[PDB]
């Protein structure tokens, strides 16, 4: 009953999903081999969502793992968990897209585009009844950035009515890992804005503030970052997939938090966030984790929300508790911040319920939050861009495959636009 | 004085390799709570080890059967001791203090002079080296990710194997500089997490089990693995346990409790066999030849080899007993709360008779009922049971009786009506009927959650008492009347004196009060230990003495004219909650929070 | 099953685009193979059935025998691609007398009787993908002149690719046809 | 197009470790395949 | 083949043979030793 597929292209996505799925596994008590062994009913009413059934009892998640080279799915195959997914769904290139975004999209993109169309084709005739698509990628990739965008495209071609989810990975220059970020940053979004029903923006350097500062443990990981990423995952359809007061999915998020096409980019976060030196000390109440996960250092972001007003707000919380006080903490953090939240949408804030928490803890919450603070990223990429290219350094090898200037001038005129519209709201008053 | 004990039921399979089974035989080793217990096997005599103060986390002795090794885990505050006991004397041999919280493994070299400890994910996984015959730290290493088992080699002692949750570090340490050498056995693309390990006699290939399921095999002489383990097919929880037999051949334990062996060929597995709950401890015995398994549900198991079918030996509880119950003028069975399932047993053999489970829910206060009908349970969503005897099928269930789950359980003797108590001070009273199940509650408030309700012969009258402070004793016909005796601290048991007028109660404090519907009281009798919390007590048919047990691990009785003891009872480990006497009167039984049972046979002359 | 249940102008049977298409069909294969493909022609997952020997090769209606698959409904349809090859399929209907007659639908046959228990037809097959109509409420009182008052069960052979099978209740037109049930063209 | 999934073929029949590795060319394949570039040195 | 030890593996034998009949049941004590 409406499920949802999950596909990765490039390494970036690769690596989140792989162990994503081992979080999923994990609270739905699946074990690596495929083979349940949870304790409580609910944990197998609700499993068709992520998970088909194959003969002898075992589950085979519904995931297409992609990629322009085989090395990372060579990688995750050994993972752990690496043995539910089945060897079909591995598409792989041959040479790789040296992170440009011209090998990534029109060259050798679509003409390999056409097996992992059918795959996931085949896969959404698959499923009962469809909500739709998740993606997880980096925009910094060439392979990642070009292609996956391109299968948005023709996936959003194919199926119009449905949500689609981008979680994607932008560039900043705090932590910058390659030199020609901005150019397949910008083509990417460009085309992602036009067609994303809901964009996800999730940042590294954010990353590494939290698991410095919110948990002050001394060497976090790559594994580390996996995981508050994977627990950002699961929070937004744990009310999907588990009984609660008010359910909410995905269209009810799609309903609820975008009040006009073009609006449609996302900062999230996830609480509670505690040390290892302090758990058992803190005592975790509603409005401890409300002031958690309204707190500017828990967000996955590096834009700071107190430069602009808050649009409108989401959040999940997981666990046992009544829903009035949730309410009633919602109501004085809008009363008392009235100055960060815009006056012409009263009511701007959207609270669901879910009654199983996640192992371990007996109480989470997710947020999601449309703000005029993410003018920041776009204005800065944008500044980085036109660095880059007002001597026209690295153009000539996009130039070399099928590009032109035309395209870099539309991408930024657009970009600039989305920047100008975004940040007029704020301003605007009643 | 001390009285004696004639059973014990008792065993932790939470602590991983807690059965052992000692060298050179006709010994068995096993952690009670917080106590070590070893047992002879031709006589049936057994001794208690003592000397600890927290839940014991890790048992390992030597070869050639010589002193043993027991750790625990104790408060971050502290520091966990660590304590070796000298064998053939039954002597604690010396005492240690180092790392912070918990002791992860002990390790034993070939020759019995070395030693080696390594600290819990708290202290930074510290890994220190220690001499057996005067407690030296020669030398230490901490690492910055966690090292679940660390093994030393069977020659060579100067080369030690540590399962890092990445991967296998092998060290070396030498005696002339106290330095101490990590090489990290490489892995291609391989990111599997390893939990236990074992050596093969030669010295030259280690095993080692995986969270996935299937068991790798590296040479110590290179940092190069050879196979990954069972081709094709997993064990779906993780490796236990691992064995080797004199042929190489390997005995592996599965977390959903599966035995199997793997010859040393393509791994595949000559035979296979199911046990319940996940395998904890496996111990083989001299010639190599039917091994001792030990389950994570506290069971143990007599497997054959070569042929794996498993045999159950015996069975003991689980964890945490709540409360035990006998039949109405009956002592042959006896039932007993758990966590999650009650069980029934019997007295002249404690062999598991049945059992009644539920998944996820505790039960307080059973209750049991004459004319043979069914038991009657409250668990915590506040819903009460009733189960039938010989099979266990529920009669009825009453649904949202409490808010937050049904504390103690009443009967009268013509069994007409039960009185149940809430944890938000409810008291109500429920018309049992063949066809049908009413309630006509007073719905009278009370403050605290009752720990006990008693009626009286003549069944009018029932006391209850709160933890806020208060025993009210109710009329039960009018469902008024309310007085109620005042004292200030957290009460416990109280119990009506058989066809007189006294109520025996107790409490938080360390006092036993005699106490009567007009505030007259006999003695005071002040039953104190330093931080003893009294609760439980028995009563005679005839009011000759009365059983008393704290929190303490002493349980005494006293005489019931004058305030003198008589005889006390030791060996037991943790708090001590209920304490019964059989309607023959020949035995008091115990029951410990730690997952202990006690039969005591009590005195002669108190008949 | 299917009993005391809605039905006003459609009723899907089967159909190959879903997690479990087959559930009540019970299938009995002794050479052939069973399997969804998506179609050259229609861009779509397509359920297939192929073998020798069409007779030993079919799916029943009902998951087992003893029980009825009670349908009120008149008209029955289905989507199937012609392969030229042998196909055959068969319906077992209730008539006004507590009586059980069945109609059979054959590609191979060339003649055509009428029987106490059976009623043989001829059928012929255009070229590519097509959706038949079966109306059996002519054809049960042409061949018994006695109406019709439930239809127990359908039975499909080998040697076939198929779509959607469905009761229609009448004969309708692609424009009023829903999205789902008519047949997009390539 | 007819191949590059040939030689994609390969890879994912090579993933499938088994304590084995599929070259290719493992069993009963023609005489022997030449040892190197060129045919063999004299002294191997 | 190697040759074991006649009286060492016979000792063996009837020790786990007796080990076995005399393992059905530990809950009895008889011998408490509560201090020690
Ligand atoms: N969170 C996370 N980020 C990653 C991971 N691997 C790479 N990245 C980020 O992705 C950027 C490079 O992306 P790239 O490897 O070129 O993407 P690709 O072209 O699709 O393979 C770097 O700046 C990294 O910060 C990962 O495992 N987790």
């Amino acid at each position: 009953m409406r499920e949802i597929v999950h596909i990765q292209g490039g390494q970036c996505g690769n690596q989140i999903g792989a162990k994503f799925w081992e979080v999923i596994s994990d609270e739905h008590g699946i074990d690596p081999t495929g083979t349940y062994h949870g304790d409580s009913d609910l944990q197998l009413e609700r499993i068709n969502v992520y998970y088909n059934e194959a003969t002898g009892g075992r589950y085979v998640p519904r995931a297409i793992l992609m990629d322009l080279e085989p090395g990372t799915m060579d990688s995750v195959r050994a993972g752990p968990f690496g043995q539910l997914f089945r060897p079909d769904n591995f598409v792989f290139g041959q040479t790789g897209a040296g992170n440009n975004w011209a090998k990534g999209h029109y060259t050798e993109g679509a003409e390999l585009i056409d097996s992992v169309l059918d795959v996931v084709r085949k896969e959404a005739e698959g499923c009962d009844c469809l909500q739709g698509f998740q993606i997880t990628h980096s925009l910094g990739g060439g392979t990642g950035s070009g292609m996956g965008t391109l299968l948005i495209s023709k996936v959003r071609e194919e199926y119009p009515d449905r949500i689609m989810e981008t979680f994607s990975v932008v560039p900043s220059p705090k932590v910058s890992d390659t030199v020609v970020e901005p150019y397949n940053a910008t083509l990417s979004v460009h085309q992602l804005v036009e067609n994303a029903d809901e964009c996800m923006v999730i940042d590294n350097e954010a990353l590494y503030d939290i698991c410095f500062r919110t948990l002050k443990l001394t060497t976090p990981t790559y594994g580390d970052l996996n995981h508050l990423v994977s627990a950002a995952m699961s929070g937004v359809t744990c009310c999907l997939r588990f009984p609660g007061q008010l359910n909410s999915d995905l269209r009810k998020l799609a309903v609820n938090l975008i009040p006009f096409p073009r609006l449609h980019f996302f900062m999230i976060g996830f609480a509670p966030l505690t040390s290892r030196g302090s758990q058992q000390y803190r005592a975790l109440t509603v409005p401890e984790l409300t002031q958690q996960m309204f707190d500017a250092k828990n967000m996955m972001c590096a834009a700071d929300p107190r430069h602009g007003r808050y649009l409108t707000a989401s959040a999940l919380f997981r666990g046992r508790m009544s829903t009035k006080e949730v309410d009633e903490q919602m109501l004085n953090v809008q009363n008392k911040n009235s100055s960060y939240f815009v006056e012409w949408i009263p009511n701007n804030i959207k609270s669901s319920i879910c009654d199983i928490p996640p192992k371990g803890l007996k109480m989470a919450v997710t947020f999601v939050g449309n703000s005029t603070a993410i003018q920041e990223m776009f204005k800065r990429v944008a500044e980085q861009f036109t660095a880059m290219f007002r001597r026209k350094a690295f153009l000539h090898w996009y130039t070399g495959e099928g590009m032109d200037e035309m395209e870099f001038t539309e991408a930024e005129s657009n970009m600039n636009d989305l920047v100008s519209e975004y940040q007029q709201y704020q301003d605007a008053t009643a | 004085k001390e009285l004696d004990i004639q059973a014990v039921i008792g065993f932790t399979g939470k602590v991983n390799e807690g059965l052992i089974l000692h060298p050179d035989n006709e010994h068995l080793i096993y952690p009670l709570g917080s106590t070590i217990v070893v047992r002879h096997i031709i006589s049936r005599s057994q001794t208690f080890l003592r000397g600890h103060d927290n839940q014991i986390s890790i048992i390992t002795v030597s070869k050639t059967g010589k002193y043993i090794a027991s750790g625990q885990k104790t408060y971050m505050g502290f520091q966990a001791d660590i304590i070796i006991w000298d064998f053939e004397t039954r002597s604690l041999m010396h005492r240690l203090k180092l790392h912070k919280v918990l002791i992860q493994s002990l390790s034993f070299c070939c020759n019995e002079q070395y030693l080696a400890s390594l600290g819990g994910q708290d202290d930074k996984n510290m890994m220190i080296v220690w001499d057996v015959e005067q407690g030296k730290a020669l030398y230490g290493a901490p690492n910055r990710d966690v090292v679940n088992q660390i093994k030393f080699f069977n020659n060579s002692d100067d080369k030690i194997i540590a399962v890092l949750n990445n991967g296998v570090q092998i060290l070396t340490i030498d005696k002339a500089n106290k330095k101490v050498k990590s090489l990290d056995v490489n892995f291609g693309n391989i990111k599997r997490q390893y939990t236990c390990v074992a050596i093969d006699p030669s010295d030259t290939y280690c095993y080692c089990g995986t969270k996935t399921g299937d068991v790798f095999e590296i040479n110590i002489e290179r940092a190069i693995f050879k196979r990954l383990g069972p081709v094709k097919k997993l064990f779906s929880l993780g490796i236990g346990t691992l064995g080797l037999l004199p042929n190489g051949d390997i005995i592996v334990g599965a977390g959903d409790g599966t035995v199997a062996k793997l010859s040393i060929q393509n791994m595949q597995v000559l035979s296979q066999s199911e046990v319940l709950g996940a395998v904890t401890s496996i111990s083989f015995t001299g010639d190599y030849t039917h091994f001792f398994c030990g389950t994570s549900q506290s069971n143990i198991y007599w497997i054959d080899t070569e042929k794996l079918n498993p045999e159950l030996r015996n069975t003991c509880h689980y964890e945490r007993i709540n409360d035990i119950a006998f039949p109405y003028n009956y002592s042959d069975v006896f039932a007993t709360c758990s966590t999650t399932d009650i069980r029934v047993w019997n007295a002249r053999n404690r062999q598991e008779l049945l059992r009644i489970q539920v998944p996820n829910l505790e039960c307080y206060c059973v209750t049991f009922m004459n004319d043979g009908k069914s038991i009657i349970s409250g668990w915590n969503d506040g819903k009460i049971r009733a189960f039938l005897p010989q099979s266990g099928k529920l009669l009825y269930v009453i649904s949202d009786a409490h808010i937050h789950g049904v504390t103690a359980l009443s009967t009268t003797s013509d069994c007409q009506r039960i009185v149940s108590g809430g944890s938000e001070g409810e008291v109500r009273v429920w018309v049992i009927n063949k066809q049908t199940q009413v309630m006509k509650a007073s719905m009278k408030e009370h403050r605290g959650r009752v720990w006990s309700i008693q009626v009286k012969k003549n069944n009018d009258q029932a006391v209850s008492a709160s933890a806020d402070g208060s025993c009210i004793i109710w009329d039960l016909k009018t469902f008024t009347r309310l007085m109620c005796l005042f004292e200030s601290t957290l009460f416990k048991q109280v119990l009506y004196h058989p066809e007189e007028s006294q109520l025996l109660t107790t409490g938080s404090d360390r006092k036993i009060t005699y106490w009567e519907i007009y505030d007259g009281q006999a003695i005071r009798m002040l039953d104190g230990s330093e931080e003893g919390e009294v609760n439980a007590l028995s009563i005679t048919k005839e009011g000759e003495h009365f059983v008393s047990g704290g929190e303490d691990k002493l349980v005494k009785l006293w005489g019931y004219d004058e305030g003198i003891k008589y005889y006390s009872g030791t060996g037991h480990s943790g708090a001590i909650t209920r304490l019964q006497i059989s309607p023959d009167q020949r035995t008091v039984v115990s029951v410990g929070a730690e997952g202990a049972i006690f039969i005591w046979k009590m005195p002669e002359e108190v008949v | 099953m299917f009993k005391n249940t809605f039905q006003s102008g459609f009723l899907s049977i089967l159909y190959s685009i879903g997690s479990k298409p087959l559930q009540i069909w019970d299938k009995s294969i002794r050479n052939g193979h069973i399997k969804r493909i998506t179609d050259q022609d229609i861009l779509s997952s397509v359920l297939e059935i192929m073998g020798t020997n069409v007779s030993t090769n079919y799916i029943t209606a009902p998951a087992d025998p003893k029980e009825t698959l009670g349908i009120k409904l008149p008209f029955l349809v289905m989507i199937i691609k012609n392969l030229k090859k042998y196909y055959t399929f068969e319906v077992q209907v209730l008539d006004d007398k507590n009586v059980r007659r069945r109609f059979r639908a054959s590609n191979y046959q060339s003649t055509t009787r009428v029987k106490p228990f059976i009623c043989t037809m001829p059928m012929r097959l255009d070229e590519g993908w097509n959706q038949i109509q079966f109306n059996l409420s002519d054809f049960t009182r042409r061949a018994y002149a006695t109406n019709y008052i439930e239809t127990l069960r359908v039975q499909i052979h080998a040697n076939c690719r198929i779509r959607r099978i469905y009761f229609s209740d009448r004969l309708y037109s692609e424009e009023e046809l829903p999205p789902e049930f008519k047949l997009f063209l390539p | 197009p007819q191949q590059g999934n040939t030689v994609g073929s390969i890879s994912k029949r090579e993933n499938v470790a088994s304590q084995l590795i599929v070259e290719d060319h493992l069993k009963n394949i023609l005489a022997k395949s030449t040892n190197s570039n060129y045919k063999p040195w004299k002294i191997p | 083949l190697k040759r074991p030890n006649s009286n060492q593996v016979r000792n063996y034998y009837e020790k786990t043979l007796a080990l076995k009949i005399m393992s059905l049941d530990l809950s009895t004590a008889e011998q408490t030793n509560y201090s020690r």
